[PDB]
């Protein structure tokens, strides 16, 4: 705690050892040019100082130090280690400051894709679009990553988190009114789950959600979409969601608010809504 | 003998909603740590092909 | 007695309900992990076959 | 009345049972592979380690040698 | 888009400088005599140009590119990398050409059950056979192909897999191919279950689809059979499936068509249907006179 | 079929070749002294050989050319290899006859045990032990390595693995008329699984079980047994166990058997019970 | 134990070897030079008898085999191979005596923070808590390690397990501490969880507690945190503990102790309750004057 944070300046004297280090690189190597691994060694206690300065709680100066050893040690060899680096600074960067975080992340992006280990590269694709999310209010930006993740993950046919990432990329679409877009990746999705045994429940919401979205855009077509859903899908009739769905257009047909208020406050008294349904039907069942 | 019925009910759906909630912290928590075990068995592979990869250009140099 | 059960019948329905989504999710998590576990399982059989190729390799040099 | 009321005790019971059953024994098992994944983590990080320290002295002797 | 464009350039230049690389490393090797690393390094710069184009998110030339490195890597006695690469390719012409894929993923299978791996060799298998099923229309490779991955994994006693294999062939066959053998393996997996820690209550199903393909071969066999499984399973007696199955016996012996259809349609209305049942009674039914 | 004589047809070919390789080899080292290369080519020949022997389907040769490569690698100063082959040869044997893979096993567990792991020492440990209840009937060497394997697991703190053994052994136990050990076991087990928050609500189960053995001797130690167990588990009164044995003492104080007789056909119908329990119940019925 | 007598037997053998290795040890540390190689050999026999001694249910001795092979390891600029003697001696005397594990422990703890892993350090600083709250009658200790595991694994982002710590310690904390720290950690783990999916349908049993928490110092301010709670989360008011508490307040407002038990042993007729709880309306009951 507070006896931590003396040997926390002790690191920024073994920082300050260090810039000795680099001032060997800019004399005395000359006749030191063989400790290549004097180098390796003033990296490694970077390294270290810059682990002292996290166990001191200073976010800050240990993602400097994260950087610092970065920028030293990635001279063209170890590369790895040097994305290791990269990864912890932002992870460090994370909180308080977030945004070098970002190019710190993508540099590893551009790092691991020339290795072409897509997995990570799409993990921190991933992260960086939810730190988008929770901290900036940007979301075309978290959109791209997103998409550019899904393909790296479809590419490996790691099918179930491309499609869950594409659910939130609709999701959010849908907020965004783009429902071309959400229609056609919420079918997508549900197909795909209803070809194994093992997601065939899960369908119901993603049909319903998809007929919300066509229904939002014209109201005719939406019979003959839901009709088409039905006669897809024999088992699609009985769910409570196909008749509350079929009872909203049908009274639709006649202008009587009272009808529709009633069939929502009746489903709302079994089930508790989520923000977006209810935001949704708010939006459109005002025309 | 159906109100023994209704009450045995209770218990068993309250029971097997309590049990449920436990199996799903359990399954987040294995998830959490199978993600974890992944990528560093990842990195320990690529540092392995890596090093050996170097360590014979090294036996090459001779 | 008989509102009584109608209520407890609301109950039953709710419960219900509400464990068959959260199993849902739950199952969608299963199949995630036994979809990870494969991967990983290559990685790791692939490392030990290069690392014992390797290391066997460099023994046999050494003589 | 009777029985229907007959038949949907009777299957209530049974399927309450069964489901009641099964919920237990995930229960039990699921602590087994939890336990196992405690050791498969441990062995993997004394790997990580071992493999990494053998190879950074190693490289140290070759330069020296060289 | 501008990657798309730079990427497709550099990869072409990369395989030119490639094929120039190994020319002149066949004329070296006279010339200088260097060994074998002129090889390694195109082969390097092969894999390095395929893992780039198929990023590039054109697929047929890079699996092509791996197929070629894989086989100057195994020209120089390496086999384990030159498998892993032929799996790679088999995976990006999965989407380009089916029929090289399955080349490729045929040479993996048959040099790692000669290194002595058979849970890979099974797994590619099964992969062979999905791929073969999912797109071309073809069933008797794909039995073949789920029955060798099936005793792959039995000759390690991995039985949760053999099983599955099992199950779905004797599905099969029972679907197309004639049903002695779909007796003898839904017969075998649903007793071979009598004591599953979990799966007490779910070899039940089993047994049921057993009968049903007696119920096509004859009415006597199918009752016989019935009478086998009432004796051998005492809990079979208190079955649901049991009393349907007996009210559809004592329907069919008297010929009365409406009976069976409004036994089926109650059926259906108690329980939905799973598209492999009603095809085997409306086959029944097909045979009523 | 066709593949099948052609692998062992070139087995037989690898077979020869394998026993002019051993001889050859042998006269090389005495005349030339050529070094161990030889040897260890000769073992990679026996391994491959049993590998396509084993895909042949002849495993008691397979086995038998395991075993030889295995001794002969041991008998080369190297173990781990030596007793991979001979855990193979175990595995090969495990059908067809399994007598020599018992001792085959014993001495994988004796060189594993000698290094110091016990993990793998205790799986083949049960692994003989559920060998032994399939293929024989001597109960008491089963009883023996699940106990081994039971302790070695506590030992390595590893409970969840020593309940099941401990169980496996108490039911045995319980089986061959010998109700102490089943006793101890069954009440220990119940009493560490007092404070799980998972196992508790099986907690109960184990209790019953031990009430029910416990009751072999008569009438009075069991009600004082199972009252002691209603004081230390005080929601144990809840479940329909507690009924059932009060009835079963009341019914069997005065003698009424039909009464009895009758409780135990309604609780196999809301509940049907296994060979064991019926077993007991009708061994307690007797007198 | 004819087996344990000779495994006794062979252990007396092996200790009076690493006897004669020590002596050896000294010799090369004063007459003779290299005996690091010696020494090492020392500590490998020094681990072979103290495995043995741990096969021969000899706890003490294997754990004090354990603890010499250490600390004559730690001379050789070694400090892994310090850090897993440490910890198999900690695991040693785990049983037996574990005092001194604690010490061990302490130790590895240490050298591994001084590494860097942390992850490892935050596992066995809870191993630590759990075996002391058990075998050591004192809970000011297991505060103090619980409060630096859930900081370890918060600043690993490991968030899950740092939630089930912080709940834990705050839960035993308003046993014997002040419940300040209570409502605050029970008020910031309600509120992490109900915006994930996880545990919002469990996030009432911890709005319970904190109420209960504030319930059992005063009753206005208790009021205050229901109604703010309920607000913030308005599911709650359906919630049978809502419907609970405005009871139990009802009824305390006028004071009658008859009407606070019926309900308490109605709301007990249903489900059960939990000694902690039981404590807590005791208390508060304890007061009403």
């Amino acid at each position: 705690g507070m006896d931590t944070s003396g040997k926390q300046a002790e690191a920024m004297a073994l920082l300050a050892e260090a810039e000795r280090k680099v001032k060997n690189s800019q004399s005395f190597f000359s006749g030191l040019f063989g400790g290549s691994s004097k180098i390796e060694e003033a990296c490694e206690i970077y390294a270290r100082a810059a682990n002292m300065f996290k166990m001191a709680k200073n976010w800050s100066a240990a993602g400097n130090a994260f950087c610092q050893a970065a920028q030293l040690h990635l001279q063209l060899q170890s590369k790895h280690d040097a994305a290791t680096c990269f990864v912890d600074a932002g992870n460090a960067f994370k909180k308080a400051d977030p945004q070098e975080a970002i190019n710190c992340l993508m540099r590893a992006i551009e790092i691991y894709t020339d290795m072409g280990r897509f997995t990570i590269a799409a993990k921190h694709h991933i992260s960086i679009a939810e730190i988008y999310e929770t901290e900036l209010v940007d979301v075309e930006k978290a959109i791209a990553h997103y998409e550019q993740s899904a393909d790296y993950y479809k590419g490996e046919e790691s099918n179930s988190s491309a499609n869950k990432c594409l659910l939130k990329v609709a999701g959010y679409a849908a907020q965004l009114e783009q429902y071309q877009k959400a229609i056609d990746i919420y079918e997508q999705v549900g197909t795909s789950a209803m070809d194994s045994p093992l997601l065939k429940y899960s369908a119901k919401d993603y049909f319903f959600k998809a007929a919300l979205c066509h229904f939002c855009i014209d109201m005719l077509n939406a019979k003959l979409a839901v009709q088409k859903y039905e006669e897809l899908f024999p088992a699609f009739s009985d769910s409570r969601e196909c008749k509350l769905m079929k009872k909203l257009l049908e009274a639709h047909e006649e202008q009587n608010v009272d009808s529709y208020t009633e069939s929502v406050k009746e489903y709302d008294s079994i089930s508790r809504l989520d923000q977006w349904l209810t935001t949704m039907l708010l939006r459109i069942k005002k025309t | 003998t159906r109100h023994s019925e209704i009450i045995k009910l209770e218990n068993s759906i309250r029971e097997l909603h309590d049990m449920f909630m436990d199996m799903a912290m359990l399954v987040e928590s294995q998830g959490e740590m199978i993600d974890r075990i992944e990528y560093n068995v990842e990195h320990a592979v690529d540092y392995v092909e890596r090093a050996v990869s170097d360590t014979k250009k090294a036996v090459k140099y001779q | 007695l008989a509102d009584e059960s109608l209520e407890s019948t609301r109950r039953m329905l709710q419960l219900v309900e509400e464990s068959k989504d959260a199993g849902i999710r739950t199952l969608v998590m299963l199949d995630e992990q036994g979809e990870q576990l494969e991967r990983i399982e290559e990685g790791m059989d692939q490392i030990n076959k290069d690392m014992k190729e390797a290391e066997k390799n460099l023994t046999d040099l050494g003589k």
